[PDB]
């Protein structure tokens, strides 16, 4: 939905990411309605990508405009118009949360409004002639299902924002106990969920069909989605909640997508939470979890990958799929069908065979050796050059539908093609070290331990805490907003009651009439800049109902005596605990742990490649030899230029060397010199290397 | 210095929960074994639990049986909340088949003699006009907590879907202490526990269980000097 | 040492793994090597952990901003898939646990190795070449934590009380054996004043003199009246070093460490840093420090000089509606009034703020933050700047605890856009000036030992005095420090003080400051004879080491990353 | 309110809303259905008020 | 030549290098990491790389 | 004295088994123990290495091995124990 | 340079930079300063060749 | 069940008075249920004797100091605190010292009586000046633990009784850390190291078997609620 929603400074006919000063990458106060100043990426490109505002429009000449209420003579109409930049900057806007009479005339002599130049002053009411509609015009979508904004930092909204875009579907989804409301129209018209088209009743209601009955006379059938990989690797299915028999209206919902609760976006899961250190083991934004998120299966999600391979027209021979492989065992193939292909449902390790493929070889001239060894053993040598498809490097799962393409089949296949076979790979993730997690309000961190449950701090009552957050990172990073949603999700996962007896209380004057009394894991909603103030939430932490025994564990201040789970001593002072909603964020080690000890090397200069999936090495910056020389490791900085990167001999040489246990060579000439040497040569300059007594020395050797 | 022998009494709180009251205990040391007695009953004691399933037309996980409403996903989810309780060593292998409409529930799973389930009202899977349903469980014992065990290293089929098992009966212990034991001093503590389990095993049994692991801790602790 | 995951270790050692196993007569040939380790057979875990030991690996992480960012670790095996880091060297890699990455290189041959074990090992990189100040030092956390196990606290449980008519002294314990038996027992207080005898610590250089004549050795008794906290910090420290009887600062603490470095070998230092850490981390977490929303307290005193200020800045407007002033004029009228009332309430909150809320905890040990975050988080936000670098005559009056309303929060994300975007363009100017000067200074390399020069650089040490005293200059330590004189310091009634040649150092400045001595001819690299290079004694004492800088070393890389280093947090003004 | 089945969700603001939120993907689906001259999208421009919908 | 040309401005120096004919002595931390051979800091020098390392003559006849 | 007795720590773990500053007394710098310690191990591998057949030409660990033990881990220890000689060129 | 002489543009240099340096709270030694600054008066003009 | 390898306990001395037990291999866990577990039962199950209050002549209202020794009343108390002593009757008993014209005093010095012994007579209590005289009645009683000097039990009975605290427990210092191990590529289960510091009264070995087997009562005054139940068997 946010990438649908996304305003681009950049591409043909605009600016570009070097040719920009700080002139462009400012919010100007133009901005009120009709782009989001929060949501922006955080990179290189700041300021240039931007989001919608929710209430904004586009002209029929291109134009952005956002409605305003039409107020004449201090009392405010019904009646909305759209309003452009230069249309707004003629007039004076008011602010949506000036107070107003039961008809519309202002209570206030002074209000808050807009000049032309921002000018942000206070006014007479008669001076007004416009006002906002909602106190949140301002924000996106995804900048407006953060609660309590305005407690939180300009800059830990920003990231906020731009992390709740990266979490991963879930096996399970729960929707949070405390949102914004902005949540069910983000996933009504984000697009994943399924919305009846006409009101009836439901007759036949499965995992992979919903047939829905109309009162018109008229069978509607929804396919639903299961397990289909999306373009990130993430796996996106459909459920149905609804029941045979159960009458429908038209625009609910019938079946929820990846991340939805009965139509409510769900990211995450909403864990116990206590802010303290622990032992060091979430020191520096680290994060200590609990051993029932991974008992349970909570933070547990599925990634399916695609493999395919393909056995195009050659010019020297034509390429076959199948179970040939001439220089294999037998207990290789023993998941391969009659074709060459694993089969459905079995689970493959690394390194194992998914589809075989066999390409002819041509003519070549083998050692002699290699020919007395073929003589000897009797194994034919045959014009095929194995190219069976194998399992990458550090991947496993089970094998869940195979797609095969043929051209005699009729299929729209690109020229010099004859046969592609697609294998999925699906796999199930569990929660584990090195995993990153993060909040909606900008706080991340990466996994450092996941303690059992006997260890971690518990409850007066016995229940352990399933996540523990550093209290230092808290006041430097100004982001009390994460603070008080833990006040308010222990309220809302408590029930409460207010003691209206003997009058109503002073703090809950302007509380609405239904949030007097609740039942226990109700739900609340705190929208972006109208919701739950300081007062109301003291409030509501002193009057919370007590559990099973009957007794409150956590005061008026918000903080419980918590145990200490390895020792029994009960913990000198009082730590904050309650219930965070939070997200695991799509940066796991699975994906991003590399190594090489071999690999491939590129053409133009003999250096490895560089990149996971190409199997590459790291890259020895200029910092890096300048750090070498400083510190003065000549020899370690002379191996890595020369024999670990170009020193064509010496990497041979070196890996001879370290395999029967020999001292490695010395070094050589690197052939990137040579390259250059050569370039420099084709420039009509005469270079050329001297040795001692003047002659030239050749750089032909061979 | 006091002869008073400490003393163990039981009061009970519910069907499936229980308060042990210990007493007298020297000042400092009843949050200590309240803290030993607890990680114990969390840790060490065994159960039963099932650990791979077998449905009849499926191959893998990630898949759907026609006529029913949840996926294999989420009736493997489901079937991780069976409470049962075994006394024989070797895996058992108990049978669950319903066709028909219907909603398919605990109950309708028929075990073997010594085998038996603890909640026949749990929801499984409900099925239309259209499903059959047909899967057989195999229930072993442990303690802990064991994870799936893979079929290559299993060496098993094709059809058999592994699933994590936890053998813990124990939901909740917390504890207390009084110090209000008074003999000659007023600073004798009194240690009081609480003991609740998921109705596989009586907490009489899982107190008695994890008292006879520290005992043989603790008289190792000793012997080997 | 440092945890490297088990699967990427096995890639990286992959030819000595198949070499070993090889010998074993686990595999027949290279090629079945191959293929075990390719399978992951049950039986190359245990030749790999053999193959790892006591082969150190290199860890850098991008930016590589000084020497400090690639340091040499011993390897170890974890279960997971992330490295495990030291939390001692996060300040020198300047690395944050939150999704950071680092790689590692494998030194092959036997230079590499030794030169991995010796020149770049993480226990010999202590000390900044910058300055000689400490990184490997505790901070956060474990600052924290020793500040509240060393602090005393009046009035606690069990503290030490004057003998009266009828009951002796109450609070003597004989030996910190007895002191840790009570306070398990609830009747003492690690922060309450006691007097403890002590069999094993240094008495306090002064003491020492008083009691004991001839020295103190192990065995010998004396009663401290401190604290059990400072008891067990200073059994933290070697056994040579004196009783310190302090409250541990940030700053007492560096001081501490350069003591220790300055007069111990760098072992003993490495082992007492990782013995500091330890025991801030199992103190840090029963300090009771929690951020809530109680805890974030206001002064009571905020409206009123709020009301007072909007009066006067009302007064201040209408008489600028009355014609009698400039809008110039008025904006800076405002801004003053504005910033005043920012500095109010900044004095207000930082009065009514008790010394034992967790965030004055935080700010004044010197683990984080600061008095400007604390006022903008409970009080007043202050003065804002618009987008073209302009202070805004309404200021934010609303604390984020309170509530920001849409338009001030609007002008906050104006500032912070401002920010976040120049902070990108001064740190790649910095590294483009970085980058100029490592390549201009790359020929000055240390050749000889002594250039036998007479000329030097004339520094003061005092300038004036306020009568006579000869006040230190506040800027003598980055001045006269680790340098060489170039003649003998002579006064009135010439004696020679310091000799020429002798390397001055904090009791050869409080020397010649005593002696009447202002000023003093220091040998520097401006003015040397060295055909090549510059020589060891005119570039004088290593800032790292800690001793006379080593012939062949490279200088010129080694000031340039040091001035280009501080690039980033070089905030224009 | 307005959608028909929601889960119940109590709260805590304090103003009426005048407006409801526009569809949130008609950037893009107004755009392309005017480029291509869909029938709804000549009945908009019409109402709107125009001189020649092209 | 080689440094400057590294540096900055590499058409520029070659030129005047090619026009000047200069003579690159490779003497420098620079100009010997490109070449690939060992600088002359730390132990790349002449009095560190020429160290003979032999066992005395008592542990010699010991062992 | 304590003065005196100023080398008090407790033993050393792993790689830093042998003390760095002892090391260095025994040589004259950092750089020249580098290589001091390489040439050593490189000679003590020759040695493992040698055909044996042939001629001896270069000493063996002049102290006694462990198990599995590095050669720079016994150049190191020999270094410690004064049991070789250099000269700088 | 051209009035006083080498030395006190030297101190010119020093003192500068350090003042910029000392206001944000970062301690440098001169002698990390002294290095770029003798590698910048390493050259002269010819005038009378 | 079964559990995978018995563990192991050793001994290894450290001084004349102190050890450093090591228990090994254990479950991943239980290291820590242990460790503190026998940390309080070493340090308060173990009985023992020790001075309860004592009386000093010449010393009556003024507890400042005592005339014709050097050292005053608080360094008295200090050095007769750390006397260690053994009781064999729970009731309290009374003991003297009498020391007659200069010389330096030790624990050699006081008389025992039937039932009471000493076990460091070469302890250095006070030194006295020229012609002075000492004469200071202790009270010796029996328990365990560590109670803080209690206050007169007697409104103005006895005035010259001067309480001070008692340590009954032979073992003063006790230090546990639990460190992890490898068996068979499993590098989680949990290796504890006890250190503990006792008086000369009795072996660090007779401290432990003493605190193991008052455990190995408790928890089995916690098991006689089912003793046929399952549980983990260790083995021989
Ligand atoms: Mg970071
Ligand atoms: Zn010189």
């Amino acid at each position: 939905l946010t990438h649908k929603r996304r305003l681009s400074a950049l591409g043909p006919g605009g600016l570009s990411r070097e040719r920009a000063g700080l002139e462009v990458r400012d919010v100007h106060p133009s901005h009120y309605g009709r782009m989001c100043p929060i949501e922006t990426p955080e990179g290189p490109n700041i300021g240039l990508i931007g989001s919608l505002s929710v209430y904004a429009r586009v002209n029929p000449f291109g134009f952005i405009e956002t409605p305003y209420r039409k107020v004449e003579n201090g009392v405010v109409t019904d009646q909305i118009d759209y309003l452009t930049a230069d249309e707004e900057d003629r007039h004076v806007v008011a602010q949506a949360n000036s107070p107003t009479d039961e008809n519309g005339r202002f209570t206030e002599d002074r209000v808050m409004v807009r000049k032309k130049g921002g000018e942000v002053e206070f006014v007479s009411a008669d001076q007004v002639d416009y006002m906002d509609v909602s106190p949140r015009q301002m924000v996106s979508v995804a900048t407006a299902m953060i609660p309590f904004l305005e407690h939180d930092d300009a800059n830990r909204a920003l990231m906020g924002a731009n992390m709740q875009r990266q979490a991963v579907p879930l096996v399970r989804s729960e929707a949070p106990l405390v949102g914004t409301g902005m949540e069910l129209r983000a996933a009504i018209d984000a697009g994943d969920v399924v919305v009846a088209d006409k009101t009836g009743v439901i007759e036949e209601v499965s995992a992979d069909y919903i047939t829905v009955m109309a009162d018109d006379g008229t069978r509607q059938s929804y396919r639903l989605r299961k397990f289909a990989r999306s373009n990130h690797g993430t796996c996106a299915n459909q459920r149905p909640i609804v029941d045979a028999g159960q009458r429908v209206e038209a625009g609910q919902v019938i079946a929820d997508g990846p991340c939805t609760q009965n139509g409510e976006m769900a990211l995450g899961k909403n864990l116990l939470v206590a802010i303290m250190p622990w032992e060091g083991h979430n020191y520096e934004d680290a994060i200590i979890l609990s051993n029932r998120l991974v008992e349970e299966d909570v933070l547990t999600s599925i990634h399916i990958e695609e493999h395919e391979i393909d056995a195009r027209d050659t010019k020297l021979g034509a390429e076959e799929i199948t179970r040939d492989i001439p220089n294999v065992s037998d207990e290789v193939l023993a998941d391969l069908d009659e074709r060459g292909i694993v089969r459905i449902g079995a689970e493959v390790r690394d390194g194992d065979i998914l589809v075989g493929k066999v390409t002819p070889k041509g003519e070549t001239e083998l050692t002699p050796e290699e020919r007395l060894l073929r003589a000897i053993f009797g194994e034919k040598a045959r014009e095929v050059r194995d190219t069976s498809l194998k399992v990458p490097h550090g991947e496993s799962g089970k094998v869940i539908g195979i797609r095969v393409f043929s051209r005699e089949d009729d299929d729209e296949l690109p020229a010099g093609v004859n046969e592609l076979v697609r294998v999925y790979v699906a796999q199930k993730r569990k929660i584990s070290d090195g995993d990153k997690l993060a909040g909606r309000h900008g706080n991340k961190g990466v996994i450092g331990k996941i303690l059992p449950v006997e260890d971690m701090p518990f409850l007066p009552d016995g229940t352990p805490v399933d996540i523990i957050l550093n209290t230092h990172g808290v006041p430097r990073r100004m982001n009390i907003g994460q603070i008080l949603e833990t006040h308010l999700g222990w309220v809302a996962k408590a029930g409460w009651n207010i003691d209206v007896a003997a009058g109503v209380p002073d703090w809950a004057s302007k509380l609405p009439e239904e949030l007097y009394s609740a039942p226990a894991d109700s739900t609340v909603a705190t929208p972006v800049f109208d919701g739950a103030q300081e007062g109301e939430l003291a409030g509501l932490l002193g009057s919370t109902l007590p559990n099973r025994d009957g007794e409150v564990m956590v005061d008026a201040d918000g903080k419980s005596t918590l145990f200490d789970g390895r020792s029994g001593e009960p913990f000198p002072y009082p730590v904050t605990v309650g219930y965070m909603y939070i997200l695991k964020l799509h940066h796991l080690v699975d994906d991003k742990i590399h190594a090489r000890s071999t690999g491939p090397y590129s053409m133009i200069t003999q250096q490895p490649l560089g990149g996971k999936a190409q199997f590459g090495g790291q890259r020895f910056g200029e910092m890096e030899c300048w750090a070498m020389q400083a510190y003065g490791a000549a020899y370690t900085l002379q191996e890595l230029l020369t024999i670990k990167s170009d020193d064509t001999v010496g990497r041979v040489k070196v890996y001879e060397a370290i395999v029967k246990g020999e001292n490695i060579p010395e070094p050589g000439i690197p052939e990137s010199f040579k390259v250059l040497l050569k370039e420099l040569q084709s420039l009509c300059l005469n270079v050329e290397v001297l040795s001692s007594d003047g002659a030239a020395i050749e750089m032909r050797d061979g | 210095l006091i002869s008073q022998r400490p003393t163990l009494s039981e009061e009970t709180v519910a069907e499936n929960r229980s308060r042990f009251v210990i007493e007298p205990l020297e000042p400092g040391f009843g949050y200590t074994l309240g803290n030993s007695l607890r990680r114990t009953l969390l840790s060490s004691i065994p159960g039963a639990a099932v650990t791979s399933i077998r449905i009849d037309g499926v191959l893998h996980e990630f898949t759907t049986v026609p006529g029913v409403k949840e996926d294999v996903t989420d009736i493997i989810l489901n079937l991780k909340g069976l409470v049962v309780s075994s006394d024989d060593d070797e895996p058992v292998t108990m049978y669950l088949r319903k066709q028909g409409p219907g909603v398919v529930t605990a109950g309708d799973i028929v075990p073997p003699a010594g085998v038996t389930v603890h909640n026949p009202d749990m929801h499984i899977a409900t099925l239309n006009d259209k499903g059959k349903l047909e899967v057989e469980l195999v229930v072993e014992r442990g303690r802990g907590y064991v994870p799936a065990v893979q079929n290559k290293a299993s060496g098993a089929e094709i059809g058999r879907i592994p699933v994590d098992s936890i053998y813990s009966p124990v939901l909740k212990v917390t504890y207390k202490v009084e110090a209000t034991r008074v003999e000659q001093r007023t600073d004798f503590d009194k240690l009081i526990i609480d003991v609740e389990t998921k109705n596989s095993i009586s907490p009489r049994d899982a107190l008695a269980s994890a008292g006879g692991t520290l005992v043989e801790l603790f008289g190792l602790a000793r012997e080997l000097n | 040492q440092c945890g490297l995951p088990k699967l990427m270790a096995l890639e990286l050692f992959k030819p000595f793994v198949m070499k070993r196993l090889v010998d074993l007569n686990h595999a027949q040939n290279i090629k079945s090597a191959k293929r075990m380790v390719e399978r992951q057979r049950p039986q190359v875990w245990d030749v790999l952990e053999e193959v790892i030991a006591e082969h150190p690996v290199l860890l850098n992480r991008a930016p590589t901003l000084h020497r400090l960012g690639i340091q040499a670790f011993e390897p170890q095996l974890v279960e997971g898939k992330a490295i495990q880091l030291h939390p001692l060297v996060c300040e020198a890699f300047n690395a944050d646990f939150d999704g950071d990455q680092m790689a590692v290189h494998l030194p092959l041959s036997a230079e590499a190795q030794a030169e991995a074990r010796i020149l770049m090992l993480s226990s010999n990189n202590i000390l900044s070449p910058a300055s000689g100040k400490p990184l490997a030092m505790p901070r956060l956390d474990m600052v924290t934590g020793l500040y509240y196990l060393t602090t005393l606290v009046e009035g606690a449980t069990g503290e030490y009380q004057a003998a009266t008519k009828d009951a002796p002294e109450q609070g003597v314990y004989s030996s910190p054996a007895e002191a840790i038996m009570a306070m398990d027992r609830g009747a003492l207080s690690v922060r309450a004043k006691i007097k403890v005898r002590l069999t094993e610590l240094r008495p306090p250089t002064d003491l020492e003199a008083q009691l004991f004549e001839n020295g103190w050795k192990p065995g010998d008794a004396w009663t401290a009246e401190t604290t059990l906290g400072r008891v067990m910090f200073n059994e933290l420290l070697p056994k040579s070093y004196p009783f310190v009887n302090e409250q541990m600062h940030k700053k007492v603490q560096a001081r501490i460490i350069n003591d220790l470095a300055e007069r111990f070998p760098m072992i003993v230092v490495a082992q007492t840093v990782d013995k500091l850490k330890d025991a801030g981390f199992y103190w840090a977490t029963r300090s009771g420090v929690t951020v809530s929303m109680a805890d974030v307290l206001v002064p009571p005193q905020k409206q009123e000089i709020l009301e007072r200020h909007e009066a006067e800045a009302d007064a201040i407007e209408r008489k600028y509606q009355r014609g009698a002033l400039n809008h110039t004029e008025r904006n800076e009228s405002l801004v003053k009034i504005w910033q005043d009332a920012t500095e109010e309430v900044g004095k207000a909150l930082e009065e009514f703020y008790p010394a034992d809320n967790p965030i004055i905890t935080i700010v004044k040990s010197g683990a984080t933050g600061n008095l400007t975050q604390t006022r903008t988080l409970a009080g007043m936000k202050g003065l804002v700047t618009n987008p073209k670098g302009e202070f805004i005559p309404r200021p934010i009056k609303s604390s984020f605890r309170e509530g920001l309303t849409v338009l001030e929060y609007f002008i906050n994300t104006h500032g912070a856009r401002k920010g976040l975007a120049d902070t990108a363009l001064r740190t790649a100017d910095s590294g483009y000036l970085t980058r100029r000067l490592v390549d201009v200074s790359q020929d000055v390399i240390v050749r000889e030992h002594d250039c036998e020069t007479e000329r030097g650089i004339n520094v003061t040490l005092a300038e004036r005095g306020p009568d006579g005293t000869l006040i230190r200059d506040a800027h003598v330590e980055t001045s006269a420090f680790a340098r060489t004189l170039a003649t003998d310091a002579v006064d009135a009634n010439g004696n020679v003080i310091i000799e020429r040649g002798h390397d001055l150092g904090d009791p050869a400045i409080d020397a010649l400051l005593a002696a009447g001595i202002t000023t003093v001819k220091v040998r520097s690299v401006l003015t040397c004879t060295s055909a090549t290079g510059v020589c060891a004694m005119c570039y004088g004492r290593s800032m790292a080491t800690g001793k006379l800088v080593d012939i062949g070393e490279a200088v010129g890389i080694v000031a340039a990353q040091s001035i280009g280093e501080p690039g980033t947090q070089l905030t224009m003004r | 309110n307005s959608v028909p089945g929601a889960p119940n969700r109590v709260s805590f603001a304090k103003l009426r809303e005048p407006l409801e939120v526009p569809g949130l993907l008609d950037v893009q689906t107004d755009s392309f259905e005017w480029l291509v001259g869909s029938d709804r999208w000549r009945q908009a421009a019409i109402d709107r008020g125009e001189e020649n919908p092209v | 030549w080689l440094s400057a040309a590294s540096f900055q401005e590499t058409t520029r120096v070659l030129t005047d290098a090619a026009i000047n004919c200069r003579s690159d002595k490779l003497n420098g931390l620079k100009e010997n990491v490109i070449i690939g051979k060992l600088i002359p800091a730390g132990t790349g020098i002449s009095r560190y790389r020429n160290i003979q390392v032999q066992p005395t003559e008592e542990a010699r006849a010991a062992a | 004295i304590d003065s005196s007795a100023a080398s008090a720590y407790d033993t050393p773990l792993g790689i830093t088994n042998p003390p760095i500053d002892e090391l260095l007394s025994r040589a004259s710098s950092k750089y020249a123990l580098v290589i001091y310690a390489a040439k050593r191990a490189r000679q003590i591998n020759d040695y493992y290495n040698q055909l044996g057949d042939g001629i001896l030409e270069y000493v063996g660990p002049l102290v006694e091995p462990g198990l599995q033990e590095k050669p720079l881990s016994i150049a190191l220890r020999e270094i410690h124990g004064d049991l070789l000689e250099h000269t700088e060129g | 340079l051209r009035v006083q002489g080498p030395r006190e543009v030297q101190i010119h240099l020093v003192k500068e930079v350090q003042e910029v340096y000392r206001a944000q709270g970062v301690s440098i030694h001169d002698k990390h300063i002294e290095v770029i600054v003798r590698q910048m008066l390493r050259r002269v003009t010819i005038i009378d060749s």
